[PDB]
């Protein structure tokens, strides 16, 4: 099955602890505009989405906050897929954020969950793709359920 | 017999040595290995439910439906309306099988060995013959569970 | 006393404690929470969309899940007075319409710096950098 | 097949705090009598499937051991989620039970499968609609298989 | 909130829990009327006869003993109307006498919800159903 | 010797325990009941002191609530055996409540004593009825200090 | 009927519950505070070995004269001639006393929820009940028993 | 005979809280001045047989030695609650100490037992009533075997 | 000798080797062993006390005293008033025993090595030798222990 | 109640228990100083000198070592009065030049029972036995 399971949970949790830095923004940093790099790559018209945050500039003190609050709404998300009750709450809130911001769409998300399987395994050590994506697209459903393809 | 008293007694030690999880399928293999050692016959019973193999699926599967059947009947004692109504249940599905009532007989004491080995000593014999009359004579209506 | 090099890196480190992986997070959030509602319970009426009157919920929990994450962030930028100020007007805009009373920024601050001494001891909280650090986070989250 | 097994021992434990074999039978149908009247309000029309157990009055004898029975099966379901095989043909019984009554569709499964993913919070502490969902769903669709 | 059929299971099963069977219930009384007195110090004036002064005197905890016992006759008829109504009336009859006021009832309510959620736990504890089914309970001994 | 020791106490809370009910009045309802039948089958004009809770409709709801609150008086004093100093406080509450009752005498709860000893075997399991009298005794003495014969 | 299998069955599972040392005065304690609650008017009947207080050695002393009698007629199962002999020998020691007979079922039952659950689910009841049938018989003589 | 084993632990443990022989002898005649002020309370006419040890001056050395005394033979009988044998010795020399004084009543030891329950619990964390009753009381009678 | 500070220090270490509870008998059995080891005519003194069986309850409530008088001699070390008159009052109950004052020369090296064997390297010999020095001369009044 | 010779043993012993030999002073002396600026906050200008501002420095924790140093002193001399009003004259003169109220006594006086109770627990506390014994101690101290 593709469902994240409590296993494919506690796999998830510790490949992210491993990389997480709870100090300072430097890994965060790293790891989220390697992503965004390889989603604009991927997808050019999706650096347009990002105008307000610098989009273009990814070095920019602008972008390097939106990608802070990306990188700290994941964590939120795969800390909370402990107690799903609240995680449920929380991918609600997520989905209105992201909510009818015209270009924002069911496929972008499906962009960068492939961005992440690129850039995870060369900062994460043991990282396991497949526990990884199942659990990734069970918080991406939740953030784009009210969002079009 | 089985006054409300003893119906609660056996409520409660039916409930320890029943139990959770997997200890609720090894309690139901050892009551119907009793039942197929004290009465060999019984088994070819069971062809429908694949009592040749009592490690199958199939088997398996009856297994916990009777003792599933137990628990609930145990537990609306109760309660005789309901308890009544489901005894009616039983009978009318068991009634078409034309079943010897003999071995409702063996069924109980199988029954009293598997909950009495696994409750201890201070398992009540006396009120689980006595209630497990009430049971079998709901399902069966035979004047032998009087 | 100021929130200077030595503090931030203090108060990173503790906050790091604090905060955790993610298990404690929700006993540590709801340790800070009850601190403020109790303090100023005329303070939950701000939070009628997220169930202000019953913390307990999986709502206000998602909530105290964002606040706490806030000052994740903010703590983690602590060391980067350039990307923490842009963080911090982003935090200004999100309570802009919400008058929020420089008194009950004080509250949350003491709720916060309880609860972080709940979680790694009096024996080692240090009051001086974390009130120091706080005033900063809290006086650019107020346009200041 | 199913659920995993951290999945299903969370199922299991969580299901263990409301039902078990020291639960008294009140307990038991004021569960059941929540479940059905609340099935009721989602699918009106399939109160009628329910007349043979006077379903006319949730407070009969007869009712009460229908529900009793329901739960029972869910209960015997929950408790094999770590045996496939005979879950497997656990479940296979119980959809020929319900094949064979006409007038049981696949989307009163669904809207069973909502009200206990409504009602289960409010009896278990620490719900978990996840480690749920990924045992229950698929004991909902074996049950469910065949029915239109 | 309202003391549904639900409400009422998940009440009976976490007071048993916070209850228990006799070794924690001293600890749990305590907990709760120390929460009592802090919160309404001019309560204790009604206490005069079981050393409401003292809370720690073996008159005052075989007191906190017979209320926590009323509690439990309540949590466990909360299932039976008929009967739960009958010993709410008698609860009734036995502080008629005293002039409890609706607000010290809501006192003692909340010192009960700390004193339950303090034995089992914030993760768990059930803030509606509690609060709802004690307003049932009280609302019933103030002869409503 | 006929003294309540620790040892005693702890099998009568686990033969107590064993048959208590901590969420429904069930069980409790049941064995109250069962032991004032038991009473007033023995000492017929026992029935007349429950006339204000219609001790002569043992299944009435007034009948029911008194038999929950006599339980919640017997739960109480065997779970206050491990702390005598609070139960010496809450039997003088006890004997108050049954003092001057006109009919109410150490005779009634010697009678009712022999009513646990027939009902406790049929509904506990490991009833010892050598522990369990031992310090029931001393339960009601402390509850009949002030009472007639 | 309690046939040679049967009697056989029965030595080997009593053996195991009744077991050595201390043991075997735990199992004889079980056995009487089963007898006590399943008939507590039964007690009345023990003066002359102090029953008021079942940890006094009186009747410590009859409980261990009572088990070596079931043990050592247990053992005596596989000859007739020295079975008969002793089920007679108790019988003369008994019938002076005039005891109802339905307390030898009373034991029966207390003897068989002591020995299952001490021994565990694989005691066999029915292989019990037909040969402490014999027992009761040898002791008692009334035809309830046969 | 005497207490149960978990009495005796339950008596032995509390009376070390206050009594050992780490306890500074003012302690000891402190609470040995409380009990024989207590008990001249009650019986007044008992004060006069302990004129050989000075009992017109409860600060002197001799009346100090004897509640010294005193109070090392109920520790002594404490500490030998779980030995009957020695214990029974131990009672049987302390009553022919006490019935060769002529002038002691039984009833000066139920008053000298009920001081002991009066004072105890203001020096004991969770004084245990039941527990000193039951291993105090065979110890008195003991103590007090022959005395009119 | 035996100033204000060896008579705590004897204080600390005789609390330490008494110990409580049953450690006290087995402490006053290992000074008494080693009394009539030491000097085994000594032994004969205590027929009175039936010394002839050492684990007798005569002979044991002798040692229980003995320790017990020790124990609250040690505790008044501090308190001159009440140590004198408490080392009189045993000093009248020695007198008309017509005692050879060596043997309490022999109980107080066997107490010393009770002692120290039982609190360890730690053993103050030089105070215990001069404190007991003060308890024997109270008792005896025998110059042998100025 | 009276602090008579059975109080005074019994405060001593409880007083022993929980103030220890050395390990846990530190988190004694912070819970009774953080009860006593929490109820009275107006208490804290009394202590600039010592860092009241901030009980977590080491400037504050060694007077709160002086505090705690001189209760044991008087607890260990409540069987010894000569010498205990000798030294409650002395803690007398310590704080003539301070103004201290007699409300400000009381404060600090259920703090330190509070911090006792929260050391050895609800079950074994006297209260009775504290109250009385530190009426006298801080009588004393108050001159009086
Ligand atoms: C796991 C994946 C993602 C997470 C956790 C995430 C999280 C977030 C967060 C926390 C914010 C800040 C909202 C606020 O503070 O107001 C944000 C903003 C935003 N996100 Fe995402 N996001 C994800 C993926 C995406 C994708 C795939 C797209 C588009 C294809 C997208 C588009 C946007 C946009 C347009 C904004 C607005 C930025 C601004 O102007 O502030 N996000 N996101
Ligand atoms: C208290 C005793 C018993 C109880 C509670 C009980 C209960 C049950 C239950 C719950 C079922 C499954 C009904 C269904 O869902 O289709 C069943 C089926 C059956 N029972 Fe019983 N049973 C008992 C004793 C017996 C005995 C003694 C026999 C025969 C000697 C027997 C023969 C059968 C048979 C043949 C089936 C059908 C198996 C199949 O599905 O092919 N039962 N019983
Ligand atoms: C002191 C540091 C604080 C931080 C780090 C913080 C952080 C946050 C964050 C991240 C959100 C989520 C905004 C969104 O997603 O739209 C939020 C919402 C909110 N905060 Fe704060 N906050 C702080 C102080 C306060 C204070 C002191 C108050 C009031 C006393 C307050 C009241 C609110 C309210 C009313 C909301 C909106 C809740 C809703 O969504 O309905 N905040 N805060
Ligand atoms: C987890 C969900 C369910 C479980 C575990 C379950 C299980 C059961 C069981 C054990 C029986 C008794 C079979 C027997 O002994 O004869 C039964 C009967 C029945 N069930 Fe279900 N069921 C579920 C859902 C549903 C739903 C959603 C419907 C919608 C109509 C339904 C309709 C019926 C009907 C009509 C009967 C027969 C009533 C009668 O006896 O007259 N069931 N079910
Ligand atoms: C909220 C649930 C409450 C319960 C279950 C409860 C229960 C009880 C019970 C069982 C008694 C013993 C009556 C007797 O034996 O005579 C009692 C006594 C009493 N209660 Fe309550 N009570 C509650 C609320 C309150 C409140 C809120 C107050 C005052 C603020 C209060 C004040 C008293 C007083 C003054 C007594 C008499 C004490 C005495 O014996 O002198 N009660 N209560
Ligand atoms: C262990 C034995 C008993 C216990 C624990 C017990 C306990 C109680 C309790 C808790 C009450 C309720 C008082 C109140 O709420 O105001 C009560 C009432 C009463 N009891 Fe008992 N009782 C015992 C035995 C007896 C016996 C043997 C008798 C008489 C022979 C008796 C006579 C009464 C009467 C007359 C009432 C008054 C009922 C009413 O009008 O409310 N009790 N008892
Ligand atoms: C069923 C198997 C039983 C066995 C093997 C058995 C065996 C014995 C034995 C060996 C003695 C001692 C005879 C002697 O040495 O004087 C004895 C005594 C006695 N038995 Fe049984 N017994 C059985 C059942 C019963 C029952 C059911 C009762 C009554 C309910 C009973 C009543 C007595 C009595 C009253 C005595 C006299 C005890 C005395 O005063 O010494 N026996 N029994
Ligand atoms: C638990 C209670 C008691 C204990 C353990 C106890 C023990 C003792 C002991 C050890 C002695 C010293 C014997 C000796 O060395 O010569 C003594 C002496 C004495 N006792 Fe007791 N005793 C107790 C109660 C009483 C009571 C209630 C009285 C009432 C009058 C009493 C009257 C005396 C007298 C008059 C003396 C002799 C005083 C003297 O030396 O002039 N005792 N007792
Ligand atoms: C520091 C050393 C000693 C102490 C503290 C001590 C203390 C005592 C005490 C408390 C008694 C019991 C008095 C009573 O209650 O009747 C006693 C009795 C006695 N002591 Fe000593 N003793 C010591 C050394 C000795 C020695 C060295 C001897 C002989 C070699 C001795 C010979 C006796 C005898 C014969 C008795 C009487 C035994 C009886 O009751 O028949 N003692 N002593
Ligand atoms: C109740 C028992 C108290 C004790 C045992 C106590 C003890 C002490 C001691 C030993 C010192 C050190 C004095 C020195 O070394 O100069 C001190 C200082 C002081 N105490 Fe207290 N005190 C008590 C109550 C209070 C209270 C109630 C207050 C005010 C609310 C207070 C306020 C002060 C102040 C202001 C100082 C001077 C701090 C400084 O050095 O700047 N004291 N106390
Ligand atoms: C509905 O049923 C309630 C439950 O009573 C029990 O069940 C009924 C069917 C009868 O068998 C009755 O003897 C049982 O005690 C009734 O109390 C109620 O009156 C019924 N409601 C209606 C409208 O008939
Ligand atoms: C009572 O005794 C008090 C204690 O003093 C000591 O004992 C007396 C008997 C003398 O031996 C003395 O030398 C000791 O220091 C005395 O302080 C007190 O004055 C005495 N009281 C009366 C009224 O004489
Ligand atoms: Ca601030
Ligand atoms: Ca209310
Ligand atoms: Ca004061």
């Amino acid at each position: 099955s593709n469902s994240c399971t409590t296993e494919d949970r506690r796999e998830m949790q510790l490949m992210w602890a491993n990389v997480w830095s709870a100090q300072f923004t430097g890994r965060r940093l790293a790891i989220a505009q390697a992503v965004f790099k390889d989603l604009f790559a991927h997808v050019p018209d999706a650096v347009g989405l990002f105008d307000r945050v610098h989009g273009t500039e990814i070095d920019s003190s602008e972008f390097k906050a939106h990608c802070i609050r990306v990188v700290n709404g994941l964590d939120s998300a795969i800390g909370l897929l402990s107690d799903p009750s609240t995680l449920n709450e929380q991918l609600s809130h997520l989905a209105t954020q992201h909510q009818e911001r015209a270009g924002v769409t069911k496929g972008g998300f499906s962009a960068i969950a492939q961005s992440f399987l690129r850039v995870m395994p060369q900062v994460a050590s043991c990282f396991n793709p497949d526990a990884w994506s199942r659990c990734f697209n069970r918080i991406t459903n939740g953030m784009t359920e009210g969002l079009a393809e | 017999d089985c006054n409300i008293l003893q119906r609660l007694k056996v409520k409660m030690q039916w409930a320890k040595a029943y139990g959770f999880g997997t200890e609720r399928a090894k309690f139901g293999n050892s009551l119907w290995t009793s039942i197929f050692n004290y009465a060999p016959d019984a088994r070819d019973l069971f062809k429908s439910v694949k009592s040749e193999d009592m490690r199958s699926p199939q088997f398996k599967a009856h297994i916990a439906r009777v003792i599933g059947g137990l628990d609930r009947v145990i537990s609306m004692f109760d309660n005789e309306d309901a308890l009544n109504a489901d005894l009616e249940h039983l009978k009318s599905q068991h009634d078409p099988r034309g079943l010897d009532a003999l071995n409702f007989v063996v069924f109980g004491k199988a029954l009293f060995a598997t909950v009495g080995g696994q409750f201890g000593v201070c398992f009540d014999l006396p009120a689980w013959e006595s209630c497990y009359k009430v049971i079998a004579m709901g399902i069966t209506g035979n004047d032998m569970f009087s | 006393s100021e929130c200077g090099p030595l503090q931030r890196l203090k108060v990173k480190r503790q906050w790091a404690e604090a905060y955790g992986s993610g298990n404690g997070r929700e006993e540590f959030g709801h340790f800070i929470w009850a601190n403020v509602f109790k303090v100023a319970p005329s303070a939950r009426d701000m939070f009628k969309r997220v169930r202000g009157d019953n913390i307990y919920t999986p709502a206000f929990r998602a909530h105290a899940t964002r606040v706490l994450g806030g000052l994740d962030m903010c703590v983690a930028l602590l060391d980067d007075e350039s990307v923490l100020n842009t963080q911090l007007a982003h935090l200004a805009s999100q309570h802009s319409s919400r008058g929020v009373s420089a008194e009950q920024y004080n509250v949350v601050e003491h709720a916060v710096m309880m609860g972080v001494e709940h979680e790694i001891g009096q024996n080692v909280f240090d009051k001086d950098a974390w009130q120091a650090c706080l005033d900063v986070i809290t006086s650019g989250i107020q346009g200041n | 097949e199913f659920c995993s097994e951290a999945d299903a021992t969370i199922v299991i434990k969580q299901w263990n705090q409301i039902y078990n074999a020291g639960i008294g039978a009140k307990s038991r149908w004021t569960m059941g009598n929540e479940i059905f009247s609340s099935l009721f309000k989602l699918k009106p029309e399939s109160e009628v499937l329910f007349n043979n157990v006077n379903v006319a009055n949730m407070s009969s004898g007869a009712f009460h051991a229908h529900t009793v029975r329901v739960l029972s099966g869910l209960d015997m379901g929950i408790n094999y989620l770590n045996d496939a095989g005979t879950l497997t043909s656990l479940t296979a019984h119980l959809a020929a039970q319900h094949v064979a009554r006409t007038g049981l569709k696949a989307v009163y499964f669904d809207a069973m499968g909502k009200v206990l993913m409504t009602v289960l919070p409010s009896l278990i502490d620490n719900f978990n609609p996840d480690a749920w969902r990924n045992c229950l769903l698929p004991l909902k669709n074996a049950i469910a298989k065949g029915l239109p």
